[PDB]
């Protein structure tokens, strides 16, 4: 699952069998790590119009 | 069912018979108007492609669709400053109340700023703004902020008020002249075919229903959560109108992934080319559809602001003659109250109340010559005969200073004899 | 600011009219260097209002404005078979 | 700047135009944004593939142009229809309406013709030169109330006149010029002055 963002630390239930989320538009916004079954999320890098 | 159109009223006509008001009450409506709408703004570039330069690059080739699409949402989201400006500021300055609200038993601290809230609302507009993101924008998509906060618009319509009720309609015109309140709502009444002394002598009659009506709107509202639904509904289509939008980032449009990352993760460029493009023009499509409905929805809201603005010129910076334009009854003054994206008036009216039957006469014939009533109607109640101004029943003796004489009485059908004291 | 992060404006307490609106009661203005400050409603006016007394003119002046309308457009006119297919 | 919003049409019309020719210059995913140079090098069955992808492109360039200038001229009949009802109102009439025909107390407008536009010049009276008076809602004579026919009672300090409320005139307070109505014990702020009868 490859992308671009800032990783954080999650406070999201994720339930044993989840491994990775979604907002409310359909896109990831979190994941599992796959070594450390930590949960992370999925910001992007800040960006605006100039 | 089959639905009703209103109950029936038969009116009791005839050719020499008049209802004429006894009394009325004041009464004050609710009114509420789409000022201005979310000012979005839809990075092309970064919606249909994110940061793929691959994707960036084949959509140069539709030339300047993106320049286009964010120009007219540049253009729309322009006019909801200009929509808001319009509305609001029309004073050229900012006007303060008196320290003592003395204003002859009228009471506007309903409609008045609160002190004692930080946002310096009134407590209608308190209420108002209490009855009335992320996924979005990590997709490209922004909301920019009014030029004029919530708060200077709150000062624009406190200084419309304090305008309206210290200086009438001057202010409107040219320099603010003071005039006592009671003074002011004699010239409205004026304005409405009514005598100043009705005004007068029933001065605290009229701000005893014009205080209880006041009070009524802020209950009228509070429990009716329907009340606003007019900027509700705006707010509402512009939510969805985004939220569809960004729910077309996860169609495939005939692609093997509606993720442009999983497309250039898995084909090299000679096929990547083609499972994106069906994706620019999945997402082109869906944008030009958005930004078409922000133009037509855009226009409405302008149209609504258009209204608003002309009315607050009319409605609050004058008295208006225009039948239900501000309010239903004949218009005396209207106060305007901030709302979310909006503007709320409150329409204070005259309504005839308590009418009687009597019968009347085009003319009065004295002296072989028709009389007819300079100002008011020839009135009957069963035996002597008056003269009444037309809007409120107040009978006075049917004399040579509230008459005039055109012709004799063969002419007048409906004359009838009568007669005209001399003073 | 709330509009963003505004770089290369000198940021005043002076509240004078909008000139280049920023957004959020923000406007900027060249001043020679160009500032930020929160803009002017209006100069204030306390209203000599009391329950007897009344401002009445006693003069006058004749003012002339000048409003303009659109009324029309360019009628243009766009052969689609020639603009696609020549 | 002053006729900037007839500036504002002419510059989006013609923005419109000029960004529907520079359409013509997109490929569209074709080999060429030329449509001769597609028909000199390929032969139907592979040209035909390259054409559909201008006249998608192109088509679609032109259903934006379109749709736009019927949304445009929307705003711009509405805008006419309040010229012609500013026509109607101000010039071949004076108008009640505030802010409707200028600022001020409309007197008289003018029209005069501007490209694709129309000016009015709008003539209102503009109140100048206001000052203070003592004012009451009522005069108290022979224990009868008062009031003004037209204008409004003021006292310039010692006495007591009725004058038009738009302009300072001050007339003596008589019979000819006040209307009686009850007596003097229901008005709030009725005051005592002479009422002079001709
Ligand atoms: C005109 O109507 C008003 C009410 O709208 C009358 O005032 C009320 O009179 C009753 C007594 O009959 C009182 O109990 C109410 O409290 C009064 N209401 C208010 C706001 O004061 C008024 O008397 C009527 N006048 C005439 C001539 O009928
Ligand atoms: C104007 O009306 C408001 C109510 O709308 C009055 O405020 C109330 O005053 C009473 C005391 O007499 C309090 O018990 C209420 O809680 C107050 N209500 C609110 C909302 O503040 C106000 O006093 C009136 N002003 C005048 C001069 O009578
Ligand atoms: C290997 O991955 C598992 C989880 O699948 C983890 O529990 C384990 O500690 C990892 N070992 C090392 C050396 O990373
Ligand atoms: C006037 O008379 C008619 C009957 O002819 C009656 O129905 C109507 O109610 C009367 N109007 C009033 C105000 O009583
Ligand atoms: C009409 O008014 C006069 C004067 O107030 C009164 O004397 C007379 O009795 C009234 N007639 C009726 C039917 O009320
Ligand atoms: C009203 O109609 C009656 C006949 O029903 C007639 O006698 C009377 O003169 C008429 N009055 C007027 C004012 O027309
Ligand atoms: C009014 O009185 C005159 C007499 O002065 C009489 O000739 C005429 O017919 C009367 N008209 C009516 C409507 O009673
Ligand atoms: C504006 O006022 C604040 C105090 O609220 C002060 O700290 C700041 O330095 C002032 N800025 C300027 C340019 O005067
Ligand atoms: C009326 O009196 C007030 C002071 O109470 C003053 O500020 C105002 O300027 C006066 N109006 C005029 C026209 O002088
Ligand atoms: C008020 O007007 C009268 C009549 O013109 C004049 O005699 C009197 O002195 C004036 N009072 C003041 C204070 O100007
Ligand atoms: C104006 O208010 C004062 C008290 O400040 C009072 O004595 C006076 O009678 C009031 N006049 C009017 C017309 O209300
Ligand atoms: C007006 O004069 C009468 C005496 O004719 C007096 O009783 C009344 O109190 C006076 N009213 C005022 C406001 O001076």
């Amino acid at each position: 699952l490859t992308g671009t963002g800032v990783l954080t630390e999650s406070n999201k239930k994720f339930l044993p069998f989840q491994q990775f989320g979604r907002d409310i538009a359909d896109t990831t916004d979190a994941v599992r790590d796959p070594q450390t079954l930590e949960i992370l999320d999925i910001t992007p890098c800040s960006f605006g119009g100039v | 069912y089959t639905m009703s159109l209103g109950a029936e009223n038969s009116v009791a006509y005839s050719n020499n018979s008049i209802a004429i008001p006894t009394n009325f009450t004041i009464s004050v409506t609710t009114e509420i108007l789409p000022v201005s709408m979310t000012k979005t703004s839809v990075d092309c570039t970064m919606y249909i492609c994110g940061d793929s330069t691959e994707c960036s690059n084949l959509l140069l080739q539709y030339g300047s669709f993106c320049t286009q699409l964010n120009r007219a949402l540049t253009g729309i989201a322009v006019e909801q400053d200009k929509n808001t400006q319009e509305v609001f500021a029309q004073v050229k300055q900012i006007y303060k109340t008196p320290p003592i609200k003395d204003f002859g038993g009228f009471n506007f601290s309903q409609i008045l700023p609160d002190p004692s809230k930080p946002s310096k609302r009134s407590p209608i507009e308190d209420l108002l703004f209490n009855k009335v993101i992320c996924a979005q924008k990590f997709n490209g998509l922004t909301v920019l902020p009014p030029l004029l906060t919530d708060e200077m618009i709150a000062q624009y319509t406190s200084a419309l008020l304090a305008g309206t009720i210290t200086s009438g309609w001057t202010f409107g015109a040219g320099p603010a002249l003071q005039i006592p309140f009671p003074m002011q709502m004699a010239y409205r009444f004026n304005g409405i075919g009514v005598t100043q002394n009705v005004l007068y002598e029933n001065q605290k009659l009229i701000a005893n229903q014009f205080n209880s009506a006041i009070g009524k709107i802020q209950d009228s509202l509070s429990s009716t959560p329907s009340a606003l639904g007019k900027l509700q509904d705006v707010v509402n289509q512009n939510a969805q109108a985004l939220n569809t939008l960004v729910k077309q980032l996860s169609s495939n449009f005939g692609a093997i992934s509606s993720v442009l990352n999983d497309i250039l993760s898995r084909l090299d460029p000679p096929e990547a080319e083609v499972q994106i493009d069906r994706l620019i023009t999945g997402r082109l499509q869906s944008l030009q559809t958005y930004v078409t409905q922000q133009l037509i929805r855009a226009a409405e809201i302008r149209a609504s602001a258009n209204l608003a603005a002309t009315k607050m010129s009319e409605c609050v910076l004058g008295q208006s003659k225009r039948v239900d334009f501000c309010g239903k009854g004949y218009h005396l003054m209207s106060f305007p109250q901030s709302a979310p994206h909006g503007v709320v008036f409150l329409h204070v009216t005259y309504v005839p109340a308590q009418e009687k039957n009597f019968t009347t006469a085009p003319a009065i014939c004295h002296d072989g010559k028709a009389h007819f009533p300079r100002e008011g109607v020839f009135v009957s109640n069963g035996t002597h005969w008056f003269v009444t101004q037309r809007n409120f029943y107040e009978p006075q003796i049917i004399t040579t200073d509230n008459t005039f004489v055109s012709g004799n009485c063969d002419v007048v059908i409906g004359i009838v004899n009568n007669t005209v004291y001399d003073p | 600011t709330r509009a963003g992060c505004l770089i290369g404006a000198e940021h005043v307490n002076n509240s004078y009219e909008c000139d280049i609106p920023i957004g959020a009661g923000i406007c900027a203005s060249y001043q020679q260097s160009i500032i930020a400050y929160t803009m002017s409603l209006g100069a204030e006016n306390s209203v000599a209002y009391s329950n007897n007394s009344i401002a009445i003119p006693t003069n006058f002046t004749i003012s002339v404005t000048t409003e303009i309308l659109p009324v029309s457009m360019t009628k243009t006119s766009v052969d689609c078979t020639m603009y696609i297919c020549g």
